[PDB]
């Protein structure tokens, strides 16, 4: 009940006659009325720092040049490739024939089959975008 | 498609390392992700690409993989880690992702318990109502991880059947039950009915006849 | 902050169509995949199945191809798992998660519960045997169902299980107490099942046979 009246970037000591204290370095308090403050998120290894930590708030982190960031709050980095390749185990590898990725990252798609619907293929597709389908049977010969 | 083994019940001390095994042919190939899972409660990862560990998972959490088996190991466990652990990959072949079965590490904290079984035949009045209902009752044991087995003669039976999933009761041990609703005619026509319970390997079972 | 909400809670009928959600916020939900995987009552998890909503393209795994439809309209950051007719193995919880191998975001999970909804009042039979005597509920509609001792008396000792989902969707538990073998013909024991939904309470006495 006491300890409701430190607010965030302190915590609080029963033990103290002023009960707030600020936190300390390289932590953080963000809601108050906390009996501890976190320690600020590092950011190492494959971590780049985004938003230096304070005292209310904590460090957030975004991924080295060549990664992007998975999880919630960039809790993993996975590898960037270029577009038109995939992220296999063995390094980042070409899409095969057939499929395409137009994202740094993710795996390749394959193109939409315009032979399906009647259609002939109007600009051939690579491994950077997909194919564009030229108008169907009805509209290229019937209207 | 693709096919990933975990052992369905992995046991470990306080304080001592577990280790979880996710066999597949060439997993070594892929990148292996667990995730952990707990009752009510989305799945979370634990270890992704094989070895890498995200930010907030404790360091005791490891990861490998390399030939056929990629393998999680928690050193120092503690019982906050008892949970459900699923391996995962994924594929380009197919360009599928799969899930290995699920291995639920218990951390003990009280010593194994092997499984009371009793077996109930169907009271007259149920079989006066042209039903019958065998019920084979598990109870007392720990860890909570038992396979029923329903025999009728040597024979088995898997048609109408359903069991319960283990839960703590008052003591802290384990408990769970299975339901054979066969037909009154199919009762008395056959000789013997043993319902065979397999906990940590061990099974029991108990049989009754008219 | 990226999102995954996913649709309440189901409950069909064998045969009837089904059509879950979700909707993913805070991020480009264009150019991310979503996963659809399930779960079925204490079982492990299963990929049923991705979609990049970007072009809609759309993957499935052998143990679900042309079972499920898997849709997505981007323009309203929604990813979809459809089916045409519902089969009582359907029961499960149904997760949505974005990615094609790494699953860093999961939804709060759908749970779909497919059974005849005609609500039925349960049958008690008795289970005749420290021996253990036994009480059996079968075949009513809906949970729960609270089973007491001779009138909330035997305490120590007694278990009332889970209840199962039998192929007629009606559901069916039991309660078991570990009375001294020693005590028999000295004390009649009896349990209390009650069904709220029915409005049913009927007690009837175990005695060995
Ligand atoms: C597409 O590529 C094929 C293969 O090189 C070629 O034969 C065809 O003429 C091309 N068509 C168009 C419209 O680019």
């Amino acid at each position: 009940d006491p300890c409701s009246n430190c607010p965030a970037g302190t915590f609080c000591d029963n033990n103290r006659n002023q009960i707030c204290s600020p936190c300390p370095p390289n932590s953080f308090s963000s809601a108050g009325g906390q009996r501890t403050c976190d320690i600020c998120r590092q950011c190492k290894g494959v971590f780049r720092t985004r938003k230096e930590c304070s005292s209310t708030s904590n460090a957030e982190c975004d991924c080295t040049p060549g990664f992007h960031c998975l999880g919630a709050g960039c809790s993993m980095c996975e590898q960037d490739c270029k577009q038109g390749q995939e992220l296999t185990k063995k390094g980042c590898k070409d899409c095969c024939f057939g499929t395409f990725n137009d994202q740094k990252r993710g795996i390749c798609r394959p193109w939409t089959n315009c032979s399906l619907d009647g259609k002939s293929v109007l600009v051939n597709g690579t491994k950077e975008r997909d194919v564009v389908c030229g108008p169907s049977p009805e509209n290229l010969y019937f209207q | 498609s693709y096919e990933l083994t975990q052992p369905p019940s992995v046991s470990v001390s306080p304080g001592q390392t577990a280790s979880i095994t996710c066999s597949g042919d060439n997993i070594g190939d892929q990148y292996a992700h667990w995730y952990q899972q707990k009752p009510g409660q989305s799945p979370v990862l634990v270890i992704y690409q094989d070895k890498n560990r995200p930010s907030g998972i404790p360091e005791r959490f490891s990861g490998s993989n390399s030939g056929n088996t990629a393998t999680l190991t928690i050193s120092g466990t503690q019982a906050m880690d008892e949970a459900d652990y699923y391996c995962a990959t994924y594929t380009g072949f197919g360009s599928l992702a799969v899930f290995g079965g699920g291995t639920k590490l218990t951390v003990l904290g009280q010593p194994k318990a092997a499984p009371s079984v009793t077996l109930f035949p169907p009271s007259s009045e149920e079989l006066q109502a042209n039903k019958a209902t065998l019920v084979c009752l598990i109870s007392d044991f720990y860890p909570g991880a038992v396979t029923v087995a329903w025999k009728a003669d040597s024979s088995p039976v898997k048609a109408g059947v359903e069991t319960t999933t283990p839960s703590k009761q008052s003591n802290n041990k384990y408990a769970a039950s299975s339901y054979l609703s066969l037909t009154p005619e199919q009762w008395k026509s056959h000789r013997s009915y043993s319902c065979q319970v397999t906990h940590e390997g061990s099974t029991v079972e108990k049989t009754v006849a008219p | 902050e990226v999102q995954l909400v996913q649709s309440g809670a189901e409950v069909k009928k064998p045969g009837e169509s089904l059509r879950i959600s979700c909707k993913g916020s805070g991020y480009s939900f264009s150019t991310y995949w979503i996963s659809w995987v399930r779960q079925m009552p204490g079982k492990g998890l299963e990929w049923m199945g991705k979609i990049y909503p970007g072009d809609s393209y759309t993957n499935y795994s052998p143990s679900f191809q042309g079972q499920v439809t898997i849709s997505a309209d981007k323009s309203i950051s929604t990813a979809y798992l459809q089916w045409s007719s519902l089969k009582a193995s359907d029961t499960a919880m149904y997760y949505c998660a974005r990615g094609y191998g790494i699953f860093d975001y999961w939804g709060q999970g759908t749970l779909v519960t497919v059974s005849s909804a005609s609500t039925k009042g349960p049958s008690v039979f008795p289970l005749a045997p420290t021996a253990a005597l036994g009480c059996l509920v079968k075949d009513y509609f809906p949970e729960p169902v609270t089973v007491s001792w001779n009138s909330g008396a035997l305490t120590s000792g007694v278990h009332t299980f889970p209840a199962v989902l039998q192929s007629s969707g009606l559901y069916s538990l039991s309660s078991v107490v570990t009375v001294p073998s020693s005590s028999l013909g000295t004390q009649t024991y009896i349990c209390n099942v009650n069904h709220k939904p029915s409005n049913t309470k009927v007690d009837k006495k175990v005695e060995p046979k």
